[PDB]
């Protein structure tokens, strides 16, 4: 996890209100190397990649989470 | 040049003059013209599709006033959104290349002059539904492209089942 | 028109036609070979995010 | 475009008849052939020839029309007489 | 918005390749069980209206996996849960728009001839101006999505400045959340029924052709339009015509 | 007079013919008439509601009978209702929970202010 | 209701036309429709032997009804005729000189 | 047993025959498949 | 073309200069039973245009319907139904004597009947008529850019302001009243020319020159509803009653 | 399809097969004056066009945000929030 990007800088950056979470840090290169090209799906890959495998991350502890919350739920049952 | 104005300005060209003049010009011109000044449309929106990947930084065009009374002010105001631009291309695309198509597939139908004339108004009320930025330019167009399709559909005024 | 109900003849397309169907069908099925290739662990769906 | 003649129609009628076999033979036949009686037809594929020969030419025919074309030279100028081919 | 910028490019396509089949017959029909055979005489109309229909069942590669395909991921991978029906539901509707698309590429150019000879005789391919539209929408509509799929989906994109509220935003979720079965099963499954409706309608052809009245009776259901013009025009367009009266 | 609508209007009439009602669509359309669009000889008796029974009326069906359609069609959405609000009960749950986020979950970025937290807040 | 005559002959062959014809629209295939046009062609020559009115009224009507279940939707029509997608597209105008209304106006 | 034999054999014969039914059915897949192979030559 | 023109907006002014200024205490009483009477008088007259033999009858119902509008506008205690109502009476008098000519001048003087069942494929003889029908047609529902609409929309919005329920159930004059208009249009513009109608003239200068005036003047007000701005900003202010 | 047609009939859309010989002729004023229409609404519409972004400072809608936190102020106005 990138560290937490701080709340104006979020209002630097301009980025979109779904978007920030502590994933949102490797975002901003993204979207500048997004627009040095034209949003070319064959340039701008490595950074791509960095961005969604923190947000498989992101998706695991979610996961993680939710087993927790199932274990919880039945043994109060 | 200015890109937001002839994008607007084009298909209202390409509908107004194959009516006033097409007696005076005939099918064989009008048809060539008609495709041609839609052709320089949907390249000007191309065009205007790749400067707006550089910058997110939309143009707008303003006119004079609709109405101003108390509390309600409404404008002829025109932008290209992201939005926007995205239906504009698609729908510029789609009706350059069925003009260039109905050239041929129309060939031997006596009215085409009016057909190409119905097709580019068609053309025109979209970009004007599509470009406009009130709910008011929004309505103009929407009840425009009905009337067309009215006067489309019902081309062969001959025909029963197509009135 | 020569014959009537009986075999017809091979038809007579041009040679332009005929090429350029060749065209679009060989860009076809390359294009679609070619996004297979590189797209096909995300395409069928491996290697799931879920964590064991 | 493409046009037909009265030849055509003539070659293309007797083209579907030569084709079908209960007819007697493929010899007797002419313009003038009743299919009643000249080529030994039943009433009701007299009937089977008129739902083929309106498919031949890619037309239609009502029930007060296909009854009265009994000769050939009828049925040729009938079907000459529609725009549709 | 994506989904809507590809579906025209196909549509497109398909519309103007039945219109090229139906101007290049003489008999200008527009039954397809008058169409018959036409592989051997129509190969240009055949490849258009071919990419155009394997992009609209969304077969990969092409614009429609991308622009079609995703939207029935996004209706499993939702927050709210009976939006899993309505994955069923768009994904049956999946496998129909492959079936009745094989139909209109079999019995127009697979089948047997259905037409009289001298359609097919004088069936012979169209201008330049209706052939280079269709070559260049047919370029289009193979590679648009793969430019511009960037643009419409990338997984941070801030080009269309619409605002999702921060919980309707599911697509996160919704891209890693999908089992290998689930997103597996609406490519293979939408390749097998139209692999299995062409090889069917040729090799056996009373699957489709039974006489049952209680299927003829649901067939003509399915044939009015599901009968809603019967419902429309008996029941509110003539009722209102003889209220009107009154 | 097939109609009950002609058959309302029965009394009003004096002077005036009393025709049988028939859709000028499903006449025939090879009996050649004087307008072969309208399907009409040239003084023919024009029965009272004639514009419901003209070919400028509506369309008029012929497959099924209407009450059959009307079946049919309630039926069809019946049948798409029902399977689609018993197919809720045996639905799957989650593999996640929804996600959650920063900053008390964004409520001064959703406008807000702390008195007005719960109406402008997300999960955090 | 008759034997062997001219209206009869007129009602039946009729009929042999309008299930030839209601048969060509549901059957897709060439050599099916065949087999089933050979069959009913096999279904009329076993009757026209009947020398009753009785019974032959009562197959001839419920052949009728049997006719009548197997109808269909759409009819295959050629489009320049009343059914069809080409009929009236451009009917030529009758000519006509121009009628006048006023003495002073055209 | 067929009346209409001999007219409906057109439809079965050298055009319609099953093995020329398909043929354009896939016209560009001869050159692709090596273009493809060239290309997964020339990625090396 | 006076009455239809002039005589119904002639009673909508009575309505502002005579009832508004002395009766408001009284107005703000009544008008839920003027939306009841004029609600009414929408629904029922436009339905019944439906099924009209005659020719001109029908574009006199229109003329009821389109008065009917016009009454919840200046009954709606809103600066926004008055300016509404004002430019419906102004493009309405300019957009029916065009229709009434169309009917009374064009087609009653070269076939002096006017049954409707005569009357079918204008087009193919009388290329320019038709034209003039399917615009002034369009012009008459509420097709904007017209002035029409800009009277139908001020007014639809101010009575959904005074009452929104009866607002409601008014919008669907928009329907309403272009059933009956497409449903005449497509008649006297489709089909094959009619067996009953021989060939006459086509349309003259001088009945080509009102038309244009009046098309003219109607997609004035469409364009541009501020022109005559600068005579009613007081009159639109005058008459409201809200304390 | 050629059929015959009445040439009494003038319609500014041009008629039944409207071709008329010195279409060339008048293609060339067609021409110059889309042309000079296009031009001419071109330049004329230039300085009613802006961007979206970028137009004025953000001082000014800080402190317009400011002046209605003034406006809110003095008339006592609570949240939408807060009941
Ligand atoms: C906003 C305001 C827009 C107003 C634009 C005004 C444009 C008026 C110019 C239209 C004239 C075109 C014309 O004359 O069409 C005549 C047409 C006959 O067509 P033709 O090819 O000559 O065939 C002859 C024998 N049938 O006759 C017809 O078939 C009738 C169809 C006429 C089409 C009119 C097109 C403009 C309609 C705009 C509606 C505006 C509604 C307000
Ligand atoms: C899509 C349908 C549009 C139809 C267009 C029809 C032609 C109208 C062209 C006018 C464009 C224009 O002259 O506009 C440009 C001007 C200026 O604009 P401004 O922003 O108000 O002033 C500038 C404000 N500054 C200083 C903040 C920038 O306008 C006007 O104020 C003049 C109003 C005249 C309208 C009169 C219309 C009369 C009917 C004409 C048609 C019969
Ligand atoms: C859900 C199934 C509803 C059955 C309605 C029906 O009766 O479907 C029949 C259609 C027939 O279509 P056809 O053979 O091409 O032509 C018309 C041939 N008739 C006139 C003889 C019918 O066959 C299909 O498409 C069904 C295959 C897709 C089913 C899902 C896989």
């Amino acid at each position: 996890f990138p560290p937490l990007l701080s709340q104006e800088d979020m209002k630097k950056h301009k980025i979109l209100l779904a978007y920030r979470d502590r994933c949102a840090a490797l975002l901003v290169p993204l979207n500048e190397c997004r627009k040095k090209n034209y949003y070319m799906p064959w340039a701008c890959g490595h950074e791509r990649h960095e961005y969604e495998m923190c947000e498989v991350a992101d998706f695991q502890r979610r996961v993680k989470a939710m087993d927790k919350l199932k274990a919880e739920k039945i043994e109060q049952a | 040049y200015n890109a937001i104005s002839l994008i607007i300005i084009l298909p209202c060209i390409s509908w107004l003059f194959p009516l006033f003049f097409g007696r005076q010009l005939g099918y064989v011109f009008v048809t060539r013209m008609t495709s041609t000044l839609i052709i320089i449309t949907t390249l000007i929106t191309y065009y205007y599709f790749y400067q707006l990947l550089g910058n997110n930084n939309p143009i707008n065009l303003e006119l004079f006033n609709y109405l101003n009374i108390d509390y309600l002010d409404i404008n002829y105001n025109f932008e290209i959104d992201a939005l926007t631009i995205t239906m504009l291309l698609a729908i510029t695309t789609i009706s350059s290349m069925v003009h260039i198509y109905s050239i041929g597939y129309m060939e031997t139908d006596p009215h085409q002059v009016r057909f190409f004339s119905l097709l580019s108004m068609f053309t025109f009320w979209m970009i004007i539904l599509v470009t406009g930025s009130n709910y008011f330019v929004l309505f103009v167009g929407w009840e425009f492209i009905g009337v067309t399709s009215y006067l489309l559909i019902s081309f062969w005024v001959t025909r029963l089942q197509a009135m | 028109n020569y014959k009537w109900n009986g075999p017809l003849p091979r038809p007579h397309v041009s040679a332009g036609h005929r090429i350029a169907t060749k065209f679009l069908g060989a860009t076809m099925f390359f294009w679609m070979f070619l996004r297979i290739k590189e797209e096909y662990p995300a395409m069928l769906g491996l290697h799931n995010f879920y964590p064991p | 475009a493409h046009v037909l003649t009265k030849d055509m129609i003539q070659e293309r009628i007797v083209a579907l008849l030569e084709s079908f076999d209960k007819v007697n033979d493929a010899k007797n036949i002419t313009a003038t052939a009743n299919l009643t009686s000249d080529l030994g037809l039943d009433s009701l594929d007299v009937v089977e020839v008129v739902m083929a020969i309106e498919e031949e030419f890619g037309l239609e025919i009502p029930d007060h029309d296909a009854d009265e074309i009994k000769t050939v030279q009828q049925a040729i100028d009938y079907v000459s007489a529609q725009p549709a081919a | 918005l994506f989904h809507l910028l590809g579906h025209a490019f196909f549509k497109a396509l398909l519309f103007m390749s039945a219109g090229s089949i139906i101007h290049s017959i003489l008999n200008e029909s527009q039954d397809i069980r008058t169409y018959g055979g036409l592989l051997s005489y129509l190969p240009y109309t055949y490849i258009c209206i071919t990419i155009a229909s394997l992009s609209l069942m969304a077969m990969p590669g092409l614009t429609g996996y991308y622009t079609k395909d995703i939207i029935i991921e996004s209706t499993y991978g939702s927050y709210s849960i009976s939006n899993y029906v309505v994955y069923w539901i768009a994904y049956l509707s999946a496998v129909l728009t492959c079936v009745y698309s094989m139909k209109i590429l079999y019995l127009t150019f697979y089948s047997n001839p259905n037409n009289n000879t001298i359609t097919y005789y004088n069936a012979h391919e169209s201008n330049i101006y209706i052939t280079l539209p269709m070559f260049i929408l047919a370029i289009f509509a193979m590679f648009a999505g793969w430019i511009l799929k960037d643009i419409y989906l990338g997984v941070g994109t801030d080009f269309v400045g619409t605002h999702i509220l921060p919980n309707n935003f599911s697509y996160f979720d919704t891209e890693f959340s999908i089992t290998q079965f689930y997103k597996l099963l609406p490519l293979i499954s939408a390749i097998l029924v139209s692999i299995l409706i062409v090889v069917l309608n040729e090799f056996f052809a009373i699957v489709f052709n039974l006489n049952n009245k209680y299927i003829n009776t649901v067939y003509s259901i399915f044939n009015q339009k599901l009968v809603s013009d019967q419902i429309l025009n008996h029941f509110i367009i003539f009722k209102g015509l003889v209220t009107s009266g009154n | 007079i097939r109609a009950s609508f002609d058959k309302a209007e029965e009394p009003m009439l004096g002077d005036y013919p009393d025709i049988d009602p028939f859709p000028a669509q499903l006449k025939n359309p090879y009996k050649k008439y004087d307008d072969q669009q309208d399907r009409r000889n040239l003084e023919e008796p024009l029965s009272v509601n004639d514009d419901l029974y003209d070919m400028w009326s509506p369309d008029r069906f012929t497959h099924f009978k209407n009450q059959d359609a009307l079946k049919y069609f309630i039926g069809f959405l019946t049948i798409f209702f029902g399977a689609s609000y018993v197919a809720t009960y045996f639905v799957p749950e989650k593999a996640a929970i929804p996600r959650e986020f920063p900053y008390e979950g964004l409520w001064k970025e959703s406008g807000g202010t702390e008195k007005s937290k719960a109406f402008f807040g997300q999960r955090s | 209701p008759v034997p062997f005559s001219a209206a009869n002959k007129k009602l039946v062959t009729s009929m042999y036309r309008q299930s030839l014809k209601l048969a060509r629209n549901w059957i897709s295939n060439r050599q099916l429709f065949r087999q089933k046009a050979v069959e009913i062609r096999h279904k009329f020559d076993q009757n026209a032997q009947i020398s009753n009115p009785r019974l032959l009224a009562r197959t001839l009507d419920e052949t009728r009804a049997h006719l009548y279940e197997f109808r269909h939707p759409d009819p295959i029509v050629p489009p320049s005729f009343p059914g069809g997608t080409k009929y009236e597209r451009n009917v030529p105008p009758r000519m006509e000189k121009i009628m006048q209304h006023n003495l002073y106006e055209p | 047993k067929d009346p209409w034999a001999r007219r409906e054999a057109w439809r079965y014969q050298t055009n319609f025959t099953r093995a020329n039914r398909f043929k354009g059915a896939a016209p560009g897949f001869g050159i692709a498949v090596v273009a493809f192979g060239a290309y997964l030559a020339a990625e090396k | 073309m006076i009455l239809a023109g002039l005589i119904l907006k002639l009673a909508l002014y009575a309505i502002l200069r005579l009832l508004l200024p002395l009766l408001c205490e009284a107005q703000i009483l009544y008008t839920p039973m003027i939306y009841i009477i004029s609600l009414l008088t929408i629904i029922l007259t436009s339905l019944a245009t439906l099924r009209q033999i005659d020719l001109k009858v029908i574009i006199a119902y229109s003329s009821i319907s389109h008065m009917g509008i016009a009454i919840l506008g200046v009954c709606s205690n809103t600066s926004l139904g008055i300016y509404g109502s004002i430019v419906l009476g102004v493009a309405h008098g300019f957009v029916s004597p065009a229709l009434f000519l169309i009917v009374g001048g064009i087609l009653y003087d070269r076939y002096h009947i006017r049954i409707v069942n005569y009357y079918k494929g204008l087009t193919t003889y009388m290329p320019q008529l038709a034209t003039y029908i399917i615009i002034l047609s369009f012009a008459n529902i509420g097709t904007p850019l017209t002035g029409n609409f800009t009277g139908e929309f001020l007014s639809l919005q101010g009575g959904f302001i005074r009452n929104p329920i009866i607002g409601g159930i008014s919008c669907i004059s928009v329907l309403l009243a272009a059933i009956y208009q497409l449903k005449l249009t497509n008649k006297l513009t489709g089909g094959i020319s009619s067996i009953y109608m021989h060939r006459t003239n086509d349309v003259t200068i001088r009945e080509k020159f009102i038309m244009n005036i009046l098309i003219i003047s109607t997609l004035i007000i469409g364009i541009c509803p501020q022109i005559m701005y600068n005579l009613l900003y007081w009159t639109v202010n005058n008459y409201i009653y809200i304390i | 399809g050629r059929y015959p047609f009445p040439k009494d009939v003038i319609s500014m859309t041009g008629g039944w097969w409207a071709n008329p010989s010195n279409w060339k002729l008048n293609g060339l004023f067609a021409t110059g004056i889309a042309v000079g229409l296009a031009l001419w609404v071109s330049t004329a519409t230039l300085p009613y066009t802006r961007r979206r972004e970028g137009i004025t400072s953000e001082s000014d809608i800080s402190k317009w945000n400011a002046a209605a936190g003034v406006w809110r102020e003095r008339h006592g106005k609570i949240s939408t929030g807060e009941a």
